[PDB]
């Protein structure tokens, strides 16, 4: 669910999660598609290691910045995610034995810890909202989740998926309201935990009703979310996520006055092999695994499988885990997991100095370069080039590039799909139309 | 693959018979909801003729994007015809 | 008041042929004839059921529900049917 939410705050962010936690080799093939430039970005990985002597001088950021272009890798005792204004270093690089080279070349309002937002509780009948309240109020760029549920279906643990989406250093009218569409009475067994939360909807109905997508302004949401909790009970391969796939071939095939393809989806599967029936123009081989698809690739579809690979390298590195916890979920201070274990119920506090500055973390988010001051280095064809400005300039430490499907055809398309890059080479083609995944600080 | 090996692109159609006498009418419609995506996945061109135990299924599979009702494809509901 | 045959087909049935008996087993037949003629499918679906026009179909569709307006011309105008 934190990997979800994090795509919804950035699309295909989970697929760059995903991928650097499983283990690839360097795969090249000859024919010229977009699975070349895949292939390169999923053969790096996740690693840990110690920096040399040269970078515990005079101070670590500046020494640590912009010196990417010599060392050839990228970095992310205390857990660090961009820093700003004997210490681990956090690499993105691709191979461990390359890795090892920085080592070696020296030439009220908010919640009681402070890290989430919080609210006084509310009914659930006080936010319930009726196709006719829905479609009055005015909601864009918002989060729209679509539940499959019944009275025998399991709890899903929606609060995992709306703690991520309001920390700290996003501010009240930066929010995205959430708004959970699906029966009532599932929606209810799951409230008690979720009265607490602001901004936060209930719309009693299905996602197969066109209506009720409608009503809660699809065509200008920033991200919805399938989810069906029905998964343990039906057992057969063609019985599992039969609902999924509904609602998402509805969703896309919903015309307004444009076609609902274009509109950002994710959809959860329990089974892999359902993965090719997400997309219509895709090649589909049941041999070709998960990451390799296409609705993998683009951060549309997300499974657990891929998860798996966690267990290997928890065990290598630690500390690689609880980074996760920290780029997802928001921030996991040992003191809320004290306060999880006593209580179980997020409870706020007085704001308080220390709090309101605990608030520097960085979050990820899409930055657009066609308008921007990056826009000359858009056409210049250098990504090497906009990593170094980047960071001299704004202190942006960027993942990779999001970039359309189509892009590299000589032949203008219409898809909207766009596939993650990650950690491109400084000697990279760079085209206008590409989207920046970046941490940014607090403002 | 196996819709490779029955030449499903150069069938004028294809038929999706169905199970009438069923425990869970809604569970053999959802079967053949996985019938005709599968057929359309691999080719959205082709003619479909099926049958239809629940009207408001049909619904469902109106929503199809490859479902294309004017040129080819036919849908008949038991329930409704009956 | 019939001669009763577990051998005799439906279609031959004294309370079947009487119209006094019906089954989703004959409608089985219609895949057939749906393959041969498309429109005549649509005729079934105008002869019974009445008139389901595109428009109608698309209202069910974003709906499900049936809704009244308002007596225009245009409305009163196709009326003209059998
Ligand atoms: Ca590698
Ligand atoms: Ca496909």
């Amino acid at each position: 669910l934190g990997f979800i939410a994090q795509s919804c705050l950035a699309q295909g962010l989970s697929t760059m999660l995903a991928n650097l936690f499983s283990m690839r080799s360097f795969i090249k093939i000859e024919e010229d598609t977009w699975q070349k430039y895949y292939l390169e970005g999923v053969s790096n990985e996740m690693y840990t290691e110690y920096l040399s002597s040269a970078f515990v001088g005079l101070s670590f950021p500046t020494v640590c910045e912009l010196c990417f272009v010599k060392l050839k890798l990228l970095m992310i005792s205390r857990i660090l995610i961009n820093p700003g204004n004997g210490t681990l270093g956090f690499f993105i690089a691709s191979d461990a034995k390359e890795v090892k080279r920085a080592f070696f070349y020296c030439k009220k309002k908010y919640d009681s810890t402070g890290m989430f937002h919080w609210c006084a509780p509310k009914e659930i009948e006080k936010v319930i909202l009726t196709r006719s309240e829905a479609a009055m109020t005015v909601l864009s760029g918002h989060v729209v989740v679509c539940i499959f549920g019944d009275v025998s279906s399991a709890l899903i643990g929606l609060r995992n998926l709306v703690m991520p989406l309001r920390a700290s250093n996003f501010h009240y009218h930066e929010l995205k309201h959430i708004v959970f569409v699906g029966s009532i009475e599932y929606l209810k067994r799951e409230w008690e935990t979720l009265h607490n939360f602001p901004k936060v909807s209930i719309l009693p109905g299905t996602p197969l009703s066109r209506a009720d997508l409608r009503a809660v302004n699809i065509n200008l949401c920033d991200m919805c979310v399938i989810l069906s909790a029905n998964q343990n009970n039906i057992d057969d391969t063609s019985l599992q996520d039969k609902e999924c796939i509904l609602a998402s071939l509805n969703i896309k095939s919903m015309q307004f006055d444009t076609t609902g393809v274009n509109i950002p989806i994710i959809t959860e599967l329990v089974n892999d092999t359902n993965v090719q029936f997400l997309d219509q123009d895709d090649d589909d081989d049941p041999d070709t695994e998960l990451y390799l698809t296409q609705p993998f690739a683009c951060g549309t579809a997300f499974a657990v499988s891929v998860l798996d690979s966690l267990m290997s390298a928890t065990y290598f590195n630690d500390n690689i885990l609880t980074l996760i916890r920290t780029l997802v979920t928001g921030g996991a201070t040992p003191e809320l997991e004290a306060l999880i274990a006593e209580e179980n119920a997020l409870r706020g506090g007085y704001s308080t100095p220390q709090t309101l500055a605990n608030r520097d973390r960085c979050r990820v988010a899409q930055l657009a370069l066609l308008d921007g001051p990056f826009a000359d280095l858009g056409d210049g064809g250098c990504y090497g080039d906009l990593f170094c400005k980047a960071l001299k300039t704004y202190n942006m430490l960027c993942f990779g590039i999001y970039r359309l499907r189509d892009a590299h055809l000589s032949t203008p398309s219409q898809c909207t799909k766009r596939y993650v890059i990650t950690n491109p080479p400084y000697e990279f083609e760079l085209v206008p139309t590409d989207l920046i995944f970046c941490l940014m600080q607090f403002d | 693959h196996d819709l490779a090996r029955v030449k499903i692109e150069s069938a004028d159609a294809c038929l999706i018979l169905a199970n009438k006498y069923c425990a869970d009418p809604d569970a053999e419609d959802a079967s053949n909801i996985m019938r005709v995506i599968s057929i359309k996945n691999y080719h959205p061109k082709i003619r479909i003729i099926t049958q239809m135990l629940q009207y408001h299924n049909k619904a469902h599979l109106l929503n199809i994007p490859s479902w294309n009702w004017k040129e080819g494809d036919d849908a008949i509901c038991l329930a409704e015809l009956k």
